[PDB]
């Protein structure tokens, strides 16, 4: 009570680079949320129903390093800024949110879980404003119901003068819409 | 041009 989270680092800088080049990652994967990195950027992926979902503005068209080699995206939708890869073995897959609660939580890359009030299909307000610097690198992180089901993934921050009052996210309905058209 | 790489994970309770 309530939802809590913690992070575990699995890779160093040099291992990251090499894995980027071979596309081979033999590590045990675990957790609901993966911490991801490219040469220039870090961000998050949320595993929902066997797909690891993240933002296009983080991952572009890239493969994900995997045990059998690089994994090709099974879903790429650029205009909604959503991509997904079939979830590697061991990723804990979450449940889409049904009930419709407007009381949400955003899980950041620092594994903080922060209260968000849903204001619309794709938007929610931070109950406490945070500096933009604190949210950076959290795109792809989950927005959750109090029960722990996923309502969407973090896309962009609404901010002024380095302070974010609200967040824009990709609703889990956009994901199945992609799983429809694709 | 490299792959995206999982460098960590977050465990939810
Ligand atoms: C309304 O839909 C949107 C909204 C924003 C998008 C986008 O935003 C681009 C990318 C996105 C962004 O930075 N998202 C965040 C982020 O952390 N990205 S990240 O992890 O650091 C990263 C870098 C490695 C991926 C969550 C924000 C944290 C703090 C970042 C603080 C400063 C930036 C403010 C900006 N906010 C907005 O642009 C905004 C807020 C509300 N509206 C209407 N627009 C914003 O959040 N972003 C600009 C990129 C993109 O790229 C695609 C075209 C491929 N598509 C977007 C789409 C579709
Ligand atoms: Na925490």
């Amino acid at each position: 009570a309530p939802i809590t989270a913690y992070s575990q680092q699995t890779r160093g800088l040099l291992g990251c680079i090499i894995t980027s080049l071979t596309g081979r990652d033999k590590n045990q994967v675990d957790g609901e949320v993966q911490v991801l990195s490219t040469a220039t950027q870090s961000f998050l992926a949320t595993c929902v129903n066997g797909v690891c979902w993240t933002v296009y503005h983080g991952a572009g068209s890239k493969t994900l390093a995997g045990p059998k080699g690089p994994i090709t995206q099974m879903y790429t939708n650029v205009d909604q800024d959503l991509v997904g890869w079939p979830a590697p073995p061991g990723a804990r897959s979450m449940t889409p949110c049904t009930c419709g609660s407007s009381d949400l939580y955003l899980v950041t890359r620092h594994a903080d879980v922060i209260p968000v009030r849903r204001r619309g299909d794709s938007r929610g307000s931070l109950l406490s404003p945070r500096p933009v610097s604190y949210l950076k690198g959290s795109s792809g992180g989950p927005l959750l119901c109090p029960s722990g089901h996923v309502v969407g993934i973090f896309r962009a921050a609404v901010c002024t003068r380095g302070v974010a009052k609200a967040v824009d996210f990709i609703p889990v309905e956009s994901m199945e819409t992609t799983m429809r058209a694709s | 041009k490299g792959s995206v790489v999982i460098v960590g994970r977050i465990i939810l309770s």
